RNA sequence: CGCCACUUCAUGGAAAUAAAUCACUCACGAAUAG
């Protein structure tokens, strides 16, 4: 067969940068080099140039003597366009009251850019304001352009499809092979290591995907570290409220990581700064 | 019923290649006329392309062009076809999206030749063109100008922040006129005209050939804009009344499009051929 | 000004992108190292950026109405969101900051964005068969290639036309007498002046509620993962942007391995030898399908492979 | 458009003072590309941002691309050198100065059309006095 | 311009020297249009443009154009030779060193009215002689 | 929980390549001489 057209799934949402057309989705201008480097790293065994060999061997490479590119066409599509927009901070403010049901707030993420949109300014998209009642608990508003002239917004769509066009037929076998990992892999986004940028693939030819998430990881990755997290009840209801625990809690470890955390009362030491003092303790 | 007048409304980019080896920028460029330079189609290639489209009755053709190269007797042609100079060009703006530029030098060329072949509505024409070559030159006194007939496009830039536009309010501009040289319709000085008709500012299209999805070669190709209006005069011989009314009946249909000039199959030099209308 | 590009009050969209682009005004420099990356030239690009994506276009535009009825009915796709990028390779940039740093196609009279025939034909015969050269730096690749494009061509005339068995030679054929308007062995074929293939401007010619220009970024973060990225600007047509395909296309006869003219094929029809198995047809509209199913396989534009230009139905 | 045997030489004594052609009559071969896209950037977007563009020399480029525009000005000065006094009334006869901007020069005498075609002379000159080197 | 025999064998002469026509009397099929086009080029373009264009070895050409330029050297020199020397000959009869390429000899000896003739005459004879020959 | 930004803004490649380079017809016809 000369197509690929693979459904993949959203787990976590991406910050899209043009999200201003509504058939905003995956750009493959990040799929596409990721998942050639991705593919010639397989085909050498864990080198990318022994898999360049392979490429330049069986004609799959675009040109032989400069790059890494491989000769096939990647499209991503929306099959249907409602998406759920997503605004990204690093702090957690009061939710407002008037809002539209896409809009949704993962307020404590690593992502901490476009942190001023949450500000008393009459720029930011949610303008923050004294309460009445209390002088304090800031109470919330919501401002249609300021949500409309945002720089990103994180979006989470429903299933859509990656079509993936090539004349040579091994080429395709090859990347039916490998898809699913490179999707397990590989995160697409801004501040995608962190974790907005997770996919996985369903159904590849009109096939389902036995792909083992752990057994990929193990492979491709030098460590893998799972935690299981305590989802408290729910698990069917406010995907909102488990984003939140997710990132929250990424938030938390990251910032556990190379830092420490002066938050409320409760002090633990920068593990970065204890290995180096520990390690030479120079 | 001789000598006839016919505007050529280009409904595409044209492009009837000289042979020329230019070193420069453009690998391709236009034909342009040996002694104004500007761009023209040659009467050999003009012959050309009407004498293919109309190659179906080949009893026209033969009265009318000839006979063919490969035929074991020859026969004269009996219409004449003149060469197609250019008359108006479309010249991009900021008011509009493009204006139909005539230069007073090319409107004298043009009553000139009225004048000598003796067209068949020539008379009102020459006349009134002649009168608005006098208010031109009056309004202008040396000066270079760019004079437009509709107050809304004044201080329109001619495609050159050099040349702005001003509406001179004592020139009318006949309908038949507009007919004629274009709806919006900007007269230029000669030295505004050659800068805007020269290699340097005509269009040119970039063209590349692939070889399996990568370039092979590169070359820029020089066109004349859509929508340019060219006149040539046609000339009937002794040619018979019959064949001559079908060949003008289907040269001035409304449905009837010829391709003159390079690279038909992707689209270069549909044009529509209009007969001199009464004024 | 503003939206509705009409032939009344627009300004040409080729002349801002090219000619008004790069206008010098009292107060703003990109000539220094200074002046290029200052946000007051910032803010001018923007602003011409702004006038350049402030414009729509109606269905019933003259424009494109015109272009109908002189074209012939038009082929209408609709664009994905890559967006749709044509005449990339163009000159056009200055080292400044918020400008259009590669080209745009943009017809020169109307100003509308448009995509050249002969990107169409080149797009089209690239899928086919016989679209590479011998000469000798193609010799390794031509026979992988005439391979694969051959079973692709073949699966697409079963589908869309009611032909049972093609072949390689009638292949070959085919393409040829499509594009070349000849024979694949050199001499030509007296065709009519109908039965010829021309591959018109692919035209826009509806932004329903949107304009048809965007401005996108394409960063290529470089060989050296500790240096920083190169934000690069361009213009796109926007997603959702009906493109008007304009085709003059006939009808193939195909008798034995070798096509036949509609003069010649008449002819072979009333010999007293024929044979409906060795005489093939692809209509007009079968031919239009073919196109169509070629072009939404694999697009228009360039950066293809990365997505720009592919199309669905509307 | 016909170019001079005159604005060979002077392509040529500009591209040997402006260290492009080495003293082994050899040039880096990037510059031919160089070259060809001046000129395609010079019809296509107009003088002023072509020479904007050539005359940057902060670009992390893999040569000195300013030397294009250097070795112009030396064309135009030696065109200019050789201007008749009927030609001087009509033409700009000055000398271009050494240190200065090609593109504020072209910029502070407005656009003229005088300007163009010395420039686009100059550079179809340097296209063949480049072709006539061997590119190592 | 009337068919030159002696012309025509220098131009036989320099085609088999400058490995044109191989030891079967056979050429590359790409000269004859190579040949054909120097003259447009030199009538229209002007010759020295032409002859760099033609002289260029780093072309995208499918044989090796340039041949054609040491062919039009030779078939030159051998008609200077043969040359009536006299006190009022206007005819330079010196021979073009090999190590000067034929741009440069123009370039530097600018009395290009003896060399314009000599070019188109050889062009011709080039032209006249190419047909003796096998088109493979 | 409170506060808050700085970055980066085009390089490399292709710059024309092949086909046709004139073809066919007329190359003197009558008259005056014998």
């Amino acid at each position: 067969m000369n197509q690929l057209t693979a459904i993949l799934k959203q787990h976590t949402p991406m910050i899209h940068f043009q999200h201003n057309e509504s058939g905003a989705t995956l750009r493959a201008s990040e799929v596409k080099p990721l998942l050639d480097k991705f593919i010639l790293t397989k085909l050498g065994n864990g080198d990318i140039r022994e898999g360049r060999l392979y490429a330049k061997k069986n004609n799959w490479l675009i040109d032989n003597e400069k790059n890494y590119a491989l000769n096939y066409k990647l499209s991503i599509s929306l099959q249907k366009k409602s998406r759920l927009e997503y605004l990204i901070t690093s702090s957690t403010f009061p939710l407002p009251t008037e809002r539209p049901s896409n809009f949704f707030t993962i307020q404590n993420s690593p992502y901490f850019a476009q942190e001023k949109c949450v500000g008393i300014n009459t720029n930011s998209t949610i303008i923050l304001k004294k309460s009445n009642s209390d002088p304090r608990k800031k109470e919330a508003e919501f401002k249609e352009k300021n949500w409309s002239q945002i720089d990103k917004k994180g979006l989470e769509w429903q299933d859509f499809t990656i079509k993936i066009f090539s004349l040579k037929g091994d080429l395709i076998n090859k990347i039916q092979t490998y898809l699913p990992a490179f999707f397990i892999c590989h995160n697409f986004g801004t501040r995608n290591n962190k974790g907005f940028g997770s996919f996985t693939v369903e159904y590849i030819n009109n096939q389902k995907n036995i792909c083992n998430v752990e057994d990929t990881l193990k492979e491709n990755f030098a460590f893998v570290y799972k935690k299981k997290i305590a989802l408290s009840r729910q698990s069917t209801l406010d995907f909102i409220y488990i984003y939140n625990q997710i990132f929250s809690t990424i938030k938390k470890d990251y910032q556990i990581l190379k830092s420490g955390y002066n938050f409320r009362n409760e002090y633990i030491k920068s593990l970065l700064f204890c290995y180096f003092v520990s390690k030479y303790p120079n | 019923m001789t000598t006839r007048m016919y505007v050529i409304n280009t409904l595409s980019n044209m492009h009837v290649g000289s042979g020329e080896v230019n070193y420069g920028v453009i690998a391709n460029l236009i034909q342009r006329d040996s002694v104004t330079n500007l761009p023209n189609i040659n009467s050999s290639g003009l012959k050309g392309a009407i004498r293919e489209y109309f190659k179906e009755n080949e009893d026209l053709v033969r009265e009318l062009f000839g006979s063919a190269p490969r035929d074991e007797k020859t026969l004269p042609g009996k219409v004449r076809f003149f060469e197609a100079n250019l008359l108006s060009m479309p010249v991009r703006s900021d008011k509009v999206p493009f204006l139909m530029a005539i230069s007073d030098e090319v409107l004298q060329e043009l009553i000139t030749k009225m004048k000598f072949f003796n067209c068949e509505e020539a008379t009102q024409y020459i006349s009134h063109l002649s009168t608005l070559l006098d208010n031109i030159k009056t309004q202008a006194q040396g000066t270079d100008f760019a004079y437009v007939f509709d107050p809304l496009l004044q201080g329109a830039i001619i495609e050159e922040v050099s040349i702005r536009a001003t509406c001179p309010s004592h020139i009318p501009l006949q309908p038949s006129l507009k007919k004629l040289l274009g709806d919006r319709l900007v007269i230029l000085s000669h030295k505004y005209f050659s800068i805007l008709s020269d290699d340097n500012h005509l269009p040119v299209l970039s063209r590349n050939n692939l070889e399996n999805g990568q370039s092979a070669n590169l070359w820029y190709e020089q066109v004349l804009p859509r929508y340019s209006r060219l006149y040539f005069m046609l000339m009937d011989g002794n040619a018979q009344s019959e064949y001559l009314k079908k060949f003008r009946d289907t040269l001035c249909t409304p449905s009837t499009i010829i391709q003159i000039g390079a690279n038909a199959s992707i689209g270069y030099g549909y044009c529509q051929i209009s007969e001199l209308s009464p004024f | 000004m503003p939206k509705n590009y009409t032939l009344q009050n627009a300004s040409n969209l080729g002349w801002l992108f090219y000619k008004d682009y790069y206008r010098q005004e009292p107060n703003v420099d990109f000539i220094s190292t200074q002046g290029k990356e200052s946000d007051t030239t910032a803010d001018f690009f923007r602003k011409t950026n702004q006038r350049i994506t402030a414009y729509q276009l109606n269905s019933e535009s003259p424009l494109v109405a015109a272009f109908n009825n002189h074209f012939g009915t038009p082929l209408q796709l609709k664009t994905i969101y890559p967006g749709l990028i044509t005449g990339s390779g163009l000159p056009h940039q200055t080292g400044s900051k918020g400008e259009f740093k590669l080209g745009f196609q943009f017809d020169y009279t109307t100003g509308l964005p448009y995509i050249p025939g002969s990107s169409i034909k080149g797009t089209l015969r690239s899928m086919f068969p016989f679209s590479l050269k011998d000469k000798g730096s193609t010799k390794r690749i031509l026979p992988e290639y005439r391979k694969e494009r051959m079973e692709y061509i073949r699966d697409l005339i079963i589908e869309v036309t009611n032909i049972n068995e093609i072949s390689d030679t009638e292949i070959q054929a085919l393409e040829y007498a499509i594009f070349t308007n000849s024979t694949p062995s050199g001499k030509t074929i007296e065709f009519s002046l109908e039965e010829k293939d021309v591959f018109y401007d692919a035209f826009v010619a509806d932004s329903k509620d949107g304009v048809m220009l965007s401005d996108d970024y394409i960063t290529p973060h470089g060989e050296n993962p500790l240096k920083d990225p190169k934000p690069i600007l361009f213009l796109k047509i926007r997603p959702d942007v009906t493109i008007n395909f304009y085709f003059k296309l006939c009808t193939t006869h195909l008798y034995k391995e070798k096509v036949c003219s509609s003069k010649q094929i008449e002819e072979i029809k009333k010999q007293n030898d024929f044979s409906s198995s060795d005489y093939k047809m692809i209509t007009a509209h079968q031919k239009r399908n073919l196109f169509e199913k070629i072009l939404l396989c694999i697009g228009i534009g360039a950066k293809t492979n990365i997505g720009y230009g592919q199309l669905k139905k509307l | 458009m016909k170019i001079s045997k005159k604005q060979i030489e002077y392509a040529i004594e500009a591209l040997r003072a402006n260290n492009i052609i080495t003293n082994d009559n050899q040039y880096p071969k990037v510059f031919k590309g160089y070259i060809s896209s001046f000129g395609a950037a010079v019809i296509q977007s107009g003088l002023i941002p072509a020479i904007i563009f050539f005359e940057n020399e902060d670009n992390d480029a893999n040569a000195d691309r300013h030397k294009i525009i250097g070795v112009l000005k030396d064309i135009i000065n030696a065109m200019r050198q050789q201007y008749t006094v009927t030609d001087a009334t009509i033409l700009v006869s000055s000398q271009i100065p050494a240190n200065y901007s090609m593109a504020q020069y072209i910029i502070e005498h407005g656009n003229t059309d005088q300007l163009l075609k010395e420039i686009t002379e100059a550079a179809v000159a340097m296209k063949l006095a480049l072709r006539m080197y061997k590119s190592e």
